[PDB]
């Protein structure tokens, strides 16, 4: 299965079969599952580092050259240099997991990784795909009955977070951010329930944006409940503080409008030159007299303005920006309630959004600041500032707050929830291994290697941490026998107790349930294929 | 498992992993090449560097302060990337210390090295680290003091801080000179925390204690031809209007003539309303006229014969701190001569100084910007000069905002070194060994400060421990003779905001870079 | 409690998993010839000496191989033929299957 | 004025030498890369290591011994070669700990570049390490003890130290039998140190266990064919006698005839020497004869008709054994019967292990000699064999002729540690640090120690030093718990004499490279 196939017909004549033959490695069948599984091999082997509190962080440097220190695994897999079909296939299941859910997306990679382990020895043995899959489906069906029948749910409304300050604090606790879980819980917490829905409705991510600005230290990330602007005021001497503000949105340029169409205008004589001058003139005091006729505190330019237009807006005092991006345009009217106006025929007092505060931000020597904005009376829109040493660090803190809202998202969908930790991973491998114990004999290889799959969460978190990973696994099966428990499990922090409830450990059981389903299912897929396509023609 | 020992590569070409251990390495290695090219400029005795330009530029610099060198420098290894971001992020914090934030931060690395080739694991030294690094601020916070309201105390730890930012720098000659005249400036802003109204000047030539304050400021835009050179006790107007060619703005204009007289009747048109556009502009009642753009020959003409003087050629920055400190306003329409307010200055005058002519500004109205005047030989030793003059008025700024200052010079080092000794020993573990090996880089930071001066280390370090385990936490190492002694008496004092800050960026870079394991690499173009 | 031992060197243990490597490339190029039922092995020699047969041994003194794992198998299944004399093929395999055992 | 940047230079084809702060990385480099393919193979942990020539031969080795590791491999750092002297030296004197004086003198000059990078003089460093050597001596010297007064305690103490040596190695499923058999065959040495006296077989096939220390010997040679095959208490005469294509050594003679019946003659005459020579040798009353050289058809011949067995190709070495075990003479003039000794044998026959046969022999005289059975899987693992119970006899030896004992595995190395430790705090300068860089080297060994088992370093090294702290010079590391214990009880016992000089030849190693400052290379050969 290399090299093309040599017969070279069979009376003496040269032999063609298929195009630039001299090198394509043809790879069909049963050594084609090989390399598709050894791949994924490498892919999960190279991934699952990032599991648990104890788990470490990998960097990428992409095709750009930029950086990337992340310990969220979707996240750290999804700008690999995917080549095989399987890859991206495993890339497409992260994606979904994290978009349905948001946490665990590691999960599934290793659990893929560990079934694939056992399946290619099954292979090995010579046991056919099919009979391996539908055991594997079988024993997924298992895991997830396992996983409804030790489900335990709380409360999680709006009114009540301790809970949802415990799980986002769990969940933190993975991220280097776990200096300060408790604040972040908190500050976290709040931006969610500032602004949300409760009847089962999606919240305006749109509205809550992850920004910052690097400086001062980790526990000054704070919450800002309104919305920050980049830009500045073009004039020195134009004050920098403006408290109740009106905001004037603004969609045209502060210069007369031209046509669209190509157009031509003669100009031949002293009074048609002195004419256009004066037109020109009334034009820009029409438009100054139709700025003012509003009275807006802050007006909000996209297309900015000329050194005119700046001189007016001076002498009338009224503060305004320039050259404001759309988007930017789109989160303050929403905030502040404003309305859309086209060019100043639309222009009036009565559509102007609200501010509730206004102010200028310095971070030292660096001549550059920003403008916050914030205490509005119906803000939609709620903002976390966090600071950081540096600016990796910074995004390391805007993916954790990424993953805890995610989390807290998940918990305001459903309170169906279960602990973590490798204890649901332990008493779903006990599950599987009873129905291998109570099932037919010829798949219960593919039920223990299930199983076998199942059992490499706390082996990973183990070996992440670097206790004895076997030992401790077969006293904790041992306890588990002795009483059912989703909460015995490693204790990675090592407090020195296997309870895991007592250690406030809580995750969705949705996302466990899901985790295992969508692992089954990508497994089974990648069984039963075994066709891939290469040139090899080793070019020079 | 690792990709380095598999049975296939799967990479492009260019792209490749390497052991977790040999993914460390390289990581690290870069990182601390990049932290001894930073070194050796701590202490007084900090050796220069020159930051030439590979390319056609060639542009060559000097300087003693390392975050210069960090912001104009390749990167190859990305924890060095890492390093910079963190570094200038110190650097737009406080003007001091990054050189110190980085070389800190490159031991942790190098002795966290050596600590896993020790057995340990990154979780077990990041967990002793960070108990090190609070027991190290809340000793560092013990012993911090704040002298801001005693005013003759102000004054004399501004005196000794200013002193101990120049140290490091060539200018010790003059320092005192040098730091009661950047103090008189910083001063001169009456609390204003701003830093770009304070102006400077380069003037090739002279002796270095040639330089000095000028109370007002300092201009280098020419003088027209046919306007009078010199009018004093005039009213400064800044406009931002083009005052070249003024077109009308109309894209879609355009001139269709059958024959040159009506040409030349535009041409006169513009001419008289180029003509009664000057006289709109000497309507305001102004001599000392300052503008943005190019000024043509009709206007400067107009203006010549109007007896009106009309500068040229003034940037955004220097019509803003001319604002700041006269009071002009800037205008565009000039429509309304008395609509906006005139810049108010007691005696203008164009000095001759070297071999080029400058205008000098004296008696400012507002004074809130101040201009120094720098002589050198060489534009080297200039910008170095101006770089340093700069810290000093960054650390000044910081140390008006708030006073808590404590005791450097190795001092304060000893003191957090001493803290995490006594934590470490007081407890077990593998973090306790994590957070010695982090207090024995803390103390190896001024020993190599010291040795910079080519001194003994190992006898100044013992004997300022056993001096600080007596009590002694004012004692310090003296650069002038390598000797030890009380720190303050020497007036050197060191901020205690800017040590908070530099001890945490360290503990975070050093904390995030750490746990870093393996190196993937995308396709390099 | 919590963390032991950090087990930062890891290189000997590729290494050692090369030479199982190795040892199972002689292994399953040895297995083919056992029983009745069983089929004669597949091996060239580098120089070309060629040797037919379906006692193992005699292919175990064919290979002249580099790596030092798969000579002390030869000497085990010429150790286990002088002793015994049945079973070597045998041996030889099972030495592979431990050695992947090992592995995993 | 260096070589770091000058216009001219003066260098011969391919010659460029290097300057001092290279010299010392490079060396100390080749010193490290020394230590880590000499280290791994301590403690009871021991991991074995496989040798591959960068040639086509590819001399493969497996031992669990560093000496023999070192023995064969390519050197480049002239600091290397000193270290493999060194070692070299520690088994010449005694067996054991080579590897532990080799890694000792590794991990000591990295201690020393790492103090060179904390910017200290060499010679400093120096002063310091004579210092802590001297108060580790002492300290070593305070808790020595000797038991070699009393045959039952010697024996215990004996019992120990072997079980202790052998360990490290992979004999440790059958350490008690393999240290009885040690006890047994040097006690039937009396006491002497003749290795040569000493022959183990390399026979293939059979397990370790039913290795065992028979009093007879083994022949290797072959039974002729007209001979008797079985010969029993028969006299053992040893003979240097070429008795092949014998002629005289006048090489000045040659056979110039006229006829062939001269050359006829002439071969009757030597035929006729020869029957003169074999009724010289069947004279002296003999059955069994031992010979150097090859034997032709008429002497086996003439011996099946005279019914005398013949030994050829027995080499001196054996031969001499053979001769101080039971009694015979080596001879060349046969005109003496009376004025040659000969042996007393007892048994005398074949055994078949396996599928090859060996002449068995037994009922020794005098038994100075030990001579041991191994039934070795492969080659590799009996030569592992041989080598263990070849250090085994050394050290038992060492420990007869100086019988002072300590108790190691760590615990002494802890004492060195805590000895330095007062030494360094009761002192200031430079040279307490150096020293105290010593100490954490010293406790760095048993990292390693522990480490071929994956336990617990800093815990182990904290317990160890209260242990001590409460003055339990007793207290070591156990590999089955990985916890304290009295090294007496658990029987982890260490002769002085070998710990002491491999202490010493540690610090004179060092000592030795730390001397050195600028390394010159001249033009290379290749
Ligand atoms: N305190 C803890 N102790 C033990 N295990 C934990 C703890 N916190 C989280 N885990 C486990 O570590 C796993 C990884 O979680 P994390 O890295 O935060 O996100 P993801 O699940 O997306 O990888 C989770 O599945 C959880 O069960
Ligand atoms: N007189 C002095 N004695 C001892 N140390 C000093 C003295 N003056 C300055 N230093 C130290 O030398 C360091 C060098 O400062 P500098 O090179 O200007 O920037 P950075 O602090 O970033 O290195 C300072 O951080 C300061 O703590
Ligand atoms: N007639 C038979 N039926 C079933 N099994 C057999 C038969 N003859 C031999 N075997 C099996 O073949 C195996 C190996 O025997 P053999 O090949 O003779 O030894 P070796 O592998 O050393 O050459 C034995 O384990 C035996 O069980
Ligand atoms: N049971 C044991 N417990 C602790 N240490 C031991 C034990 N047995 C041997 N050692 C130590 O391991 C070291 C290695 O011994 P070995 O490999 O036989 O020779 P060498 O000392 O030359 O390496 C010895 O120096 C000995 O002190």
């Amino acid at each position: 299965a290399s090299m093309g196939t040599l017969a070279f017909d069979e009376y003496g004549r040269p032999f063609l079969i298929i195009k630039d033959q001299d090198r394509k490695s043809r790879l069909m069948g049963l050594e084609a599952l090989k390399s598709h599984i050894m791949a994924a091999k490498a892919v999960a082997n190279t991934m699952r580092t990032s599991l648990g509190p104890n788990g470490l962080d990998k960097m990428m440097v992409d095709k750009d050259g930029d950086v990337t220190v992340t310990n969220d695994g979707a996240t750290i897999l999804s700008m690999m240099d995917v080549d095989h079909q399987i890859a991206k296939l495993m890339v497409e299941l992260s994606k979904s997991q994290d978009d349905e859910i948001g946490d665990g997306t590691t999960g599934v990679v290793v659990l893929a990784g560990a079934l694939l382990e056992e399946a290619e020895q099954l292979l090995d043995r010579g046991i056919h795909p099919i009979r391996i899959a539908d055991g594997y489906e079988q024993a997924a069906r298992v895991a997830i009955e396992h996983l409804d029948k030790i489900s335990d749910s709380v409360l999680v409304d709006i009114k009540d977070t301790e809970p949802l300050i415990q799980t986002a604090k769990t969940t933190l606790g993975s991220k280097v951010v776990n200096s300060c879980h408790r604040q972040m819980a908190e500050i976290a917490v709040n931006a969610v329930l500032t602004v949300a829905d409760m009847e089962r409705r999606d919240v305006d991510f749109e509205l809550i944006k992850v920004e910052g600005k690097v400086g001062g230290r980790l526990e000054d990330t704070k919450l800002i409940k309104g919305v920050i602007v980049d830009k500045d005021f073009s004039h020195p001497q134009m004050p920098k503080k403006v408290e109740d503000a009106k905001i004037a949105i603004l969609t045209c340029p502060f210069e007369p409008p031209k046509p669209k169409t190509k157009h031509k205008l003669d100009v031949t004589s002293v009074e048609d030159y002195k004419a256009l001058q004066k037109y020109e003139k009334e034009k820009f005091e029409e438009m100054i007299q139709q700025i003012k006729e509003t009275g807006a505190n802050l007006a909000i330019c996209q297309w900015g303005f000329d050194d005119e237009a700046n001189h007016l807006l001076l002498q009338n005092n009224l503060p305004a920006v320039r050259w404001v991006g759309g988007p930017e345009i789109e989160l303050i009217a929403i905030a502040t309630g404003g309305r859309i106006v086209p060019r100043f025929s639309e222009l009036t007092a009565e559509k102007l959004g609200f501010a509730g505060l206004v102010q200028e931000i310095s971070f030292g020597t660096t001549k550059d600041k920003m403008l916050v904005i914030e205490q509005c009376k119906n803000s939609r829109a709620v903002t976390i500032f966090i600071r950081g040493g540096n600016k990796m660090i910074i995004e390391e803190a805007k993916r954790s707050l990424h993953d805890a809202l995610c989390v807290i998202r998940n918990l305001i969908r459903d309170n169906r929830v279960v602990y973590g930790g490798g204890a649901a991973e332990i008493s779903c491998a006990l599950a599987v291994s009873q129905e291998a114990d109570k099932c037919p004999t010829l798949e219960q290889y593919a039920m223990r290697a299930f199983a076998d799959a199942l059992e490499v969460i706390p082996m990973a978190l183990s070996e992440n941490s670097g206790m004895n990973p076997i030992q401790t696994m077969t006293e904790v099966r041992a306890r588990q026998v002795k009483e059912m428990n989703p909460a015995l499990g490693i204790d990675c922090l090592h407090k020195g107790t296997n309870d895991m409830k007592q250690q406030h450990v809580i995750e969705t059981l949705i996302g466990k349930k899901q985790q295992i389903s969508l692992a089954t299912q990508m497994v089974r897929m990648i069984l039963k294929i075994d066709d891939i396509r290469k040139p090899g023609e080793s070019e020079e | 498992a690792s990709l380095s020992l598999a049975p296939v590569n799967i990479f492009k070409a260019g792209a490749d992993e390497e052991r977790a251990e040999t993914a460390r390495l390289t990581s690290f290695i870069g990182a601390i090449a990049i932290g001894d090219l930073v070194k050796s400029t701590l202490g007084p005795k900090g050796m220069d560097k020159i930051l030439l330009s590979s390319g056609r530029d060639a542009s060559l610099m000097v300087t003693n302060d390392g975050a210069t060198i960090l912001k104009n420098i390749g990167v190859d290894n990305p924890a060095a990337k890492v390093l910079v971001d963190m570094s200038r992020v110190q650097d737009d914090e406080v003007g001091d210390g990054t050189t110190s934030v980085t070389v800190l931060a490159a031991e942790l690395l190098r002795e966290a090295e050596s600590l896993i080739a020790k057995k340990i694991h990154p979780q077990t030294i990041i967990a002793g680290w960070r108990e090190a690094t609070k027991a190290a601020r809340e000793a560092l916070l013990s012993s911090a003091v704040d002298h801001g309201s005693d005013e003759v105390k102000f004054r004399q730890d501004l005196m000794n801080i200013a002193g101990t930012t120049l140290s490091s720098k060539l200018l010790t000659h003059h320092k005192d000179h040098f730091t009661k005249l950047a103090v008189e400036a910083v001063l001169r802003l009456k609390g204003s925390g701003n830093l770009e109204a304070i102006h400077i000047i380069k003037k090739l030539g002279g002796s270095l204690a040639d330089s000095y304050l000028d109370e007002g400021f300092l201009l280098d835009k020419k003088i027209g031809v046919n306007q009078p050179k010199r009018i004093e006790n005039a009213k400064i107007l800044i406009a931002n209007t083009g005052m070249d060619t003024d077109k009308i703005k109309i894209f879609g204009s355009r001139v269709r003539v059958d024959s040159t007289a009506k040409v030349a009747e535009i041409e006169h048109a513009e001419k008289e309303k180029m003509k009664e556009k000057v006289e709109r502009i000497l309507k305001h009642g102004i001599n000392c006229f300052i503008n943005r753009q190019l000024i043509y020959n009709y206007p400067e003409q107009l203006f010549g014969a109007a007896g009106v003087m009309a500068i040229e050629h003034a940037d955004f920055a220097g019509v803003e701190r001319l604002a700041l400190v006269t009071g002009g306003e800037i205008a565009s329409t000039f429509d309304h001569p008395e609509l906006v307010k005139l810049g108010s200055c007691k005696l203008i005058e164009e000095v001759m100084i070297g071999e080029d002519k400058l205008i000098h500004f004296s008696g400012v109205a507002l004074g809130e910007a101040c201009t120094i005047v720098l002589r050198g030989a060489t534009q080297q030793i200039l910008d170095e000069a101006e770089r340093s003059l700069h810290d000093a008025l960054c650390v000044l700024a910081q140390t008006v905002k708030d006073s808590r200052t404590v005791y450097g010079g190795g001092c304060s080092e000893m003191l957090m070194a001493h803290a995490v000794t006594q934590l470490a020993n007081r407890t077990p573990g593998k973090e306790a060994v994590a957070m010695e090996s982090y207090a024995k880089a803390l103390r190896m930071l001024p020993t190599i400060i010291a040795d910079n001066a080519g001194y003994d280390s190992a006898d100044l370090v013992a004997q300022l421990r056993a001096a600080h385990s007596e009590g002694n936490t004012t004692a310090g190492l003296d650069m002038r003779e390598g000797t030890i002694g009380d720190m303050a008496i020497l007036g050197i004092t060191e901020s205690f905001q800017v040590k908070r800050q530099v001890l945490l960026s360290a503990a975070e870079a050093a904390e995030v870079i750490l746990r870093v394991d393996n190196i993937i690499k995308a396709a390099p173009r | 409690r919590g963390k032991g031992a950090y087990q930062d060197r890891d290189k000997p243990a590729q290494i050692r998993f090369s030479n199982i490597s190795a040892a199972k490339a002689v292994a399953d190029a040895i297995r083919t010839s056992l029983g009745p039922k069983g089929m004669d092995k597949m091996i060239q020699d580098g120089k070309g000496d060629v040797t037919i047969t379906n006692d193992g041994a005699t292919i175990l003194k064919q290979m002249q191989v580099l790596h030092p794992a798969a000579r002390m198998l030869v000497e085990l299944s010429k150790a286990q033929d002088i002793e015994a004399g049945d079973g070597t093929t045998s041996v030889v395999i099972i030495a592979g299957s431990l050695l992947d055992s090992c592995t995993k």
